[PDB]
RNA sequence: AGGACCGAACCGACUAAUGUUGAAAAAUUAGCGGAUGACUUGUGGCUGGGGGUGAAAGGCCAAUCAAACCGGGAGAUAGCU
RNA sequence: GCUCGCCGGAAGACCAAGGGUUCCUGUCCAACGUUAAUCGGGGCAGGGUGAGUCGACCCCUAAGGCGAGGCCGAAAGGCG
RNA sequence: ACACAGGUGGUCAGGUAGAGAAUACCAAGGCGCUUGAGAGAACUCGGGUGAAGGAACUAGGCAAAAUGGUGCCGUAACUUCGGGAGAAGGCACGCUGAUAUGUAGGUGAGGUCCCUCGCGGAUGGAGCUGAAAUCAGUCGAAGAUACCAGCUGGCUGCAACU
RNA sequence: AAUUCCUUGUCGGGUAAGUUCCGACCUGCACGAAUGGCGUAAUGAUGGCCAGGCUGUCUCCACCCGAGACUCAGUGAAAU
RNA sequence: GCUCAACGGAUAAAAGGUACUCCGGGGAUAACAGGCUGAUACCGCCCAAGAGUUCAUAUCGACGGCGGUGUUUGGCACCUCGAUGUCGGCUCAUCACAUCCUGGGGCUGAAGUAGGUCCCAAGGGUAUGGCUGUUCGCCAUUUAAAGUGGUACGCGAGCUGGGUUUAGAACGUCGUGAGACAGUUCGGUCCCUAUCUGCCGUGGGCGCUGGAGAACUGAGGGGGGCUGCUCCUAGUACGAGAGGACCGGAGUGGACGCAUCACUGGUGUUCGGGUUGUCAUGCCAAUGGCACUGCCCGGUAGCUAAAUGCGGAAGAGAUAAGUGCUGAAAGCAUCUAAGCACGAAACUUGCCCCGAGAUGAGUUCUCCCUGACCCUUUAAGGGUCCUGAAGGAACGUUGAAGACGACGACGUUGAUAGGCCGGGUGUGUAAGCGCAGCGAUGCGUUGAGCUAACCGGUACUAAUGAACCGUGAGGCUUAACCU
């Protein structure tokens, strides 16, 4: 009751075809600044949705 | 299973989550913004909003409460004096949540929780 | 609930506190007995003033349940003991002269009214 | 007074469960039990191969044992593989 | 720094065997701790082990080992 | 073999409760981990809840739950007269008052006393400490309130008991 | 019967029934006095048969709590 | 001259035992299972000494004969001894039909009800209690039945492990004895990191071709299928009577299966209150943490069965056995040949659910798009710019939707999740103040105080412009219409 003969490398390619990670393109920008973020978090500059959320 | 239980069981035993979120309530009122995981930022809202509602009335009988789980030497004058007009007098909506992104080097979602009014 | 291998008190006059339920009847597979419906009993103690023998196999009917009588409105009428009364297997009818039980509507739904009605309790 | 009734420390194997490519070279969790004795124990010794040790199973003798382990005769012998 | 939690006959304190540079400050982050590592019993340096009286030795010696003169044995070895 | 749920010698064990080294909150003291984040389904492991029925389950009450403290009562057969026996079967328990406004148990000044002088000796009972228990009345679901803490009876092969 | 096929002998008791249990019997194919005989209590890590309490063993499970089944990141196997 | 006679003789000199062992070889060789055969086994048919008060053949059969079966008890020694778990116990399948029950009805020593016997049929069904290792057996009560067989006399990469079939013990017997035993009991393990074929939910492609969106077809598959009790017809048929039925005409049940949480129970570790030990806010009160959710006493929302509601349909089509019409081969006769008609719990629909990968890739409606340039040179292929509809994706708030995915609600054209407000269910009259009572404790202010899920109210907190994917009327033809 063990694997006998090796599975095909096309079948290995097809089982690996089900990937869903994205290249995140395009990234979103703030309504007052062209700085990039994912569609629901803050920028690393304190800008967010044209509101400004973290001071310096 | 869970067919009316809307409480998040989150991670580790209930007695940890109790101790931790009762400590985090003291940590939140001290600095008025705290950073943690998105699940922890939302689970800190539970029973702390009723605790803010509890801090509104300045009567000597209500001054007996808000004292069983979270204590600190520097809230003793704000209790039953400021927490009303600053927060509890709003009638709900005492906090704000916002995801700040991911955790350093790993896929954990990170957020900040703040109080709905900032001191002037 | 009354079932196979249950020991009960008996509603028959000069009957002992101990009679054994050997079958719940109904021909098909059955879990528990039912009020106003038959059950198979053996006598585990006999009282000399009574009209039964120890170790004898007899027919009975359930006359009070701790589960209560409750079909028509869901409003329960309840009792503080489980008991049956003894029936003859050929001539029919309750074998005793008095019954110790509430003698409810489903017992008068049987052919027995003449020998149960000395004391109605509900 | 006690090869005495229950019982900590101390000891310890009987049932049950978990564990069983484990934390594991035999433990873990719960209970029942041994506890002035024909007992237990800290420390150092003494008993060896057909010999030891055993209120005695051919059990135990450093995981091994109807005869331990290592090194030699030994590349012994196999009408067989 | 403030706050919380658990153990509290231990999840504490002291002594010993057995191990062996482990102690401390001063830094370093390749490898190690089956990670992150800025920490470290890890790397690599530098500093540290002050005794008449403490544990050992002293002096006697149990079990046991050795063993003269002497004995047994080719002998290894052994008795007393 | 490991920074391994393991193995391992000697000395120590306060407060409150409690007979107590059981057992908990604690004390002094210590640690918060050498993968983390989260989630949550059939199923896997243990613990918790248990209606009405109950040993029917099973080879077997195994396992599990109930009993559980100790002062006063009350106890069979058999027996090596010891035992069986905590047989079996019952009462009481907080708090306060009234029993003994605190009894039993332990401890005890001066004086009387005997001398030798003297850390006197010895006789005694003012004082100190202090169980376990009882009864009434009121309160609770429940007072041996938690942890801790005995299932009971009968027939019988065989084996002295430890 | 720790000794006995057919045997659950044969009878009695317990039981709705009972190859089990308790008690007798003799016709032991083959017990027997130190290779001992027979009996008695507390007692037995002893075995068989019943009664009661209590109870999720079971009718029949139903729902919880703490840990795995899932998933993502870090470090990433073995038998075959 | 050696019965060395094991005789063609292994040495002035050699016997037994191993289930305590153990070594090399093996289905060459047995056992538990696979094949072959069917004497044995159970059954039928030819046939008939007889039984069946008559009568051989309703029913049953001595004798002789010829088969039906694979299928047992045996025979047999092929493939298996580098290792097919055996009996019984639990838990659960699939195929036969030699039919126990359920539907059909024939023959009869069948008036009727029945009994005896026969065969069309495997769609549904086919207990429970005690004794034993247990099948096998026995006993008590239930039943529409308490059918038989194949599948290693079905289910150990299934559960159990008492017997048989481990080391140790203990009894009876045989032997000189180690041993041996158609003599027997006590204690005695049950392993598994799931690869491939399979099964059961669920993502993602390719496809119908210019792209999207909403929904529905039915070639085909699955599910479903029996039955207990009672009453009317009716005391009808048959029959003095005794006794007592088909035919169709309803109601009511169980195992079993489904659904909801409304009742009745249960549980309900986000909650109300009492309490023993103790710690903590200085201490006291009030109050909280721990001690198994300390002990509990309880429980909303929810879920659940032990609760309640319901369930295996009516109808249509077509058959087998079987009954027939009309009729020729056989001028009669004949269910068959030509030609017509009926019939079973079977068979197929209808019912209920799936279902175009039905590649044999179904079908309607709606939405949208009317741009140019270059190269080889070409009805083929490649490149460039311009800037893009319909729609999707992203993102929340989170769910009655989940392991991951897939899917619902909606996102200020805002009640999607929460808090807050008014109240429910459920707890139980507290605190603070005083009073009665040495006091425990009780009393008034007080139906106090407390709240989550249920009901209603409310923008108080939170919920991006829209980037990105998607572009420009989309190849050929048969036939008709519009232009």
């Amino acid at each position: 009751a063990v694997q006998q003969n090796k599975p095909t490398r096309s079948k290995r390619g097809m089982r690996r075809s089900h990937d869903a990670l994205t290249a995140v393109t395009s990234l979103s920008v703030d309504k007052t600044s062209g700085e990039k973020h994912l569609r629901h978090h803050i920028t690393a500059d304190g800008y967010y949705r044209g509101r400004k959320v973290i001071a310096k | 299973m869970r067919h009316r239980k809307s409480g998040r069981q989150l991670n580790r035993n209930s007695s940890h989550r109790q101790a931790m979120f009762r400590n985090m309530a003291g940590s939140l009122v001290r600095h008025e913004i705290i950073k943690t995981t998105l699940p922890k930022a939302k689970e800190l809202r539970r029973v702390v909003e009723p605790l803010i509602t509890l801090a509104k009335t300045d009567s000597v009988a209500n001054r007996r409460l808000a004292f069983a789980r979270t204590r600190d030497n520097e809230i003793v004058a704000k209790l039953f004096n400021e927490l009303g007009p600053r927060f509890a007098s709003r009638a709900g909506g005492y906090t704000r949540i916002l995801k700040c992104g991911f955790r350093a080097g790993d896929n954990a979602p990170m957020a900040y929780i703040e109080l709905v009014d900032r001191s002037e | 609930m009354i079932q196979e291998q249950t020991m009960l008190n008996v509603a028959d006059n000069s009957g002992a506190r101990r009679v054994m339920c050997i079958k719940v009847l109904g021909g098909s597979h059955r879990r528990y007995a039912g009020v106003g419906d038959i059950i198979k009993i053996t006598i585990k103690e006999a009282i000399p003033r009574g009209k039964v023998k120890k170790g004898d196999v007899l027919k009975a009917v359930v006359v009070r349940t701790k589960k209560g009588v409750r079909r028509p409105d869901g409003s329960v009428i309840r009792f503080d003991g489980n008991a049956c009364v003894l029936l003859n297997n050929n001539s029919e009818q309750p074998i005793g002269t008095r019954i110790f039980g509430p003698v409810t509507r489903e017992l008068r739904s049987e052919k027995f009214m003449k020998i149960i009605s000395l004391a109605p309790e509900v």
